[PDB]
């Protein structure tokens, strides 16, 4: 199967550089262009450049002229992307993304993004903490104090997915901070364990918490 | 640099129904021109291409025409899932361009949100601060103001609020708010009350424990 | 002597197509590869393709492959360069050039450009408006207002004045292009002696000559 | 295809020194390698094939060097008359492929615009338009700055400029300023100005007409 596998997060300090990688697998490395995308937090999607595996002949954007730099590893099946002298608008999300036509159908298959924060501060795991309590009954999560983003939620290893809220991160003096409440049948909780799955990559950073009723 | 303007920041309608969004490009560029849509927390998804041939996957309820400098994406039975923004985009001069990108918004019958208010947690107590976490559930409008009260005195500080996008099964909004405080704070007062007041009720909807 | 004559301007309509020609005098139009070459206003050179007109034998470069077609006419010299379906990423400056080596030296040849510009607005002939003053030196001008689309060529006495001459580069504004163009000169010519700026539209064959009087 | 990257895309120098400029291939081209020179308003002009040699007429000035991935261009004895934009380019494999170019600045001592205004023309008050111009010419640095003024009061709406390149004489910079109004306009007023601000200016260029 098709897959780009890209890093959850990268933080860099300002005047630093970052070296964004794409590892492509399921497919023919050098037959198809390696497009490269970037989408500050809230904002549209920019283009920033593509690079043929092939030959590494690479199309980039002026705004991007000096900016980012486009190389390939064949060995590894590899793309990366280079940015230098970090300032606070390079902090953004940057995706990978390639285009097949087989001559049957066109697909098109994009990494997950990474996350790339220019911030001095340093990387903080963060303090997940449970929140606990008729026919239904609203259980939750509190995702604080964390940096940089991003964080995953999820509820019984994506078992328990319907009636789930995730709240967006709020940034607020430094670090970040989320929620996440699930509503299950009053037979469910606290008959069965409920589990709140937090993942924080830029710090690996994985932490059960029941939601134990106490 | 051609620009491609898309008109309107967002888009409504009902579920069942459909949508469009146009986009003008600044030159022309025949027909090489995409379309794509991103959900909350998700990469891109391309739709269209060469302005009206579709991805492998999407459905035919994703409609692209237009040629030159004026694009339409029409979205016709329109469902919950389809909530996200959407961009066009010219292949057909470098550097590349998207658009300023359009949100999908949903017209539905209001709801009173669901109401939860949690105590700090034990586990927290131990770092020394304290938050109280009340989570306001499935309600619509999105327009919706929350209160905090310690003993009856409100508390706009130190607050946290969150919103989500409309929901992607009911098109509800849903609302988190964090009043944190140090542990000394939380064990100086007993009341603790979340004020919700929404269009659904002239009268706030009131969740609230006595730490005691 | 060696010549490629390209004419000057050729202004063409959103998805209709030209054909750019290159009149070859002076040597052998069979025994040279004819190379074309396009550059976009304020971009550097990139390469169509060539053709040896003995044969039409071609080497097309793949971005232009069903964009530019090549030909050649040999009962007049002629090298034709098709262009199809245009679109603004097509409206450029396009060059006809041979490299002439003949066991001594290496020479190469370019004729003057064709300026292409694909749009839907209509020609216009230029404006052209005295600038005179009302020491040693004396500052005279030339108003160049109004036309499309480029370009136009502006000298001072038929080229006999060419030093102190400034030409500024054209500003587009609601489809119309506007340039300007000052001359010093001793305060002993002017206005003893007569200063007239010649100003050519080859686009609206316009050719004006304007005379600086006080 | 070959990428042929030109890292600089400006290269300072001064009059008489030695300029290089570098291009470096993504793959091994050899000496298959040509250099050009355009300058601004002109067809481009070849100076160096096979990553050495000169084209017929090339001044000695101009030297190319280079095997395989890096070549350099290298200008001895700059001339004023050199300001143009290099190009390099590969013909070792198909398509050929141009570098981006790299435009050649000189350095030089400031100086301060000489500036010169000039009113509407008898001829374009016939046509209904009116164009105030300015002229502010062989000044150093190339940064300036032109505030219109109509009867003393600051003018920002109908103003077009235009900068020259680096002069190939002096290696100055050049501007012209035009105001562009109504004939009723322009004629519902009485003083224009056109107010010059430089790096060597201690005070405003002004330079003005009374309708
Ligand atoms: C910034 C992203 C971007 O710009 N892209 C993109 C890249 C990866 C994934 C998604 C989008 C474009 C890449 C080029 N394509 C050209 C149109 N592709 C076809 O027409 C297929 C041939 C069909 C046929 O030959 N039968 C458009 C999207
Ligand atoms: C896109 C332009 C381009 O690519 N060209 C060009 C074409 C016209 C004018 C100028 C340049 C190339 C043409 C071919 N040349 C080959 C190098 N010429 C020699 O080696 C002489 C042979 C001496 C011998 O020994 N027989 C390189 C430039």
């Amino acid at each position: 199967q098709v897959q780009l596998q890209q890093p959850g997060a990268e933080l860099v300090k300002p005047g630093a550089s970052v070296k964004v990688s794409c590892k492509a697998s399921g497919y023919t490395f050098t037959n198809y262009w390696m497009y490269w995308v970037k989408q500050r937090p809230g904002q549209g999607l920019e283009w920033i450049g593509r690079i043929h595996p092939s030959d590494s002949d690479t199309n980039y954007n002026q705004k991007f002229k000096g900016k980012a730099t486009l190389t390939v590893d064949k060995s590894s099946s590899t793309a990366y992307m280079q940015l230098s002298s970090l300032t606070s608008e390079d902090s953004a999300v940057y995706y990978c993304a390639i285009e097949i036509y087989d001559g049957y159908n066109t697909m098109d298959y994009w990494g997950q993004g990474t996350s790339v924060t220019v911030s001095s501060a340093k990387t903080t795991p963060p303090s997940v903490y449970p929140l606990a309590p008729n026919s239904m009954v609203t259980l939750g999560c509190l995702v604080k104090g964390y940096f940089p983003e991003p964080v995953t939620v999820t509820w019984n290893s994506g078992s328990l997915s319907s009636g789930v809220h995730t709240f967006p991160a709020v940034l607020q003096s430094d670090l970040y901070t989320l929620s996440s409440s699930v509503t299950v049948p009053s037979s469910t909780w606290p008959s069965q364990t409920v589990t709140c799955n937090v993942a924080h990559p830029a710090s690996s950073t994985k932490v059960d918490k029941k939601i134990v009723p106490r | 640099d051609i620009v491609m303007t898309q008109s309107q920041k967002f888009m409504s309608t009902s579920v069942g129904d459909r949508v469009s969004v146009t986009c003008k490009a600044s030159q022309n560029v025949g027909t090489n021109v995409a379309w794509y849509q991103q959900k909350p927390g998700q990469s891109p998804k391309a739709l269209i291409y060469s302005a009206s041939y579709r991805y492998s996957g999407v459905p035919d309820r994703f409609t692209g025409s237009g040629s030159g400098t004026d694009f339409t994406l029409t979205i016709s039975n329109v469902q919950s899932e389809d909530l996200a923004e959407y961009f066009c985009q010219q292949y057909n001069n470098y550097p590349l361009t998207f658009g300023a990108g359009t949100k999908l918004e949903l017209k539905r019958a209001d709801a009173a949100p669901t109401v939860s208010i949690f105590p700090p947690s034990s586990e927290q107590l131990t770092s020394g601060g304290a938050s109280v976490v009340c989570f306001l559930n499935n309600f619509y409008p999105k327009d919706i103001n929350v209160k905090w009260k310690i003993d009856g005195s409100e508390r706009q500080n130190g607050v946290l609020n969150s919103w989500t996008d409309q929901d992607s099964k009911d098109s509800t909004y849903s609302m988190s708010s964090t009043l944190t405080l140090t542990k000394d704070e939380y064990e100086r007062h007993n009341s603790y009350t979340c004020e919700a007041t929404h269009k659904t009720s002239t009268s706030p909807i009131v969740k609230s424990f006595n730490r005691n």
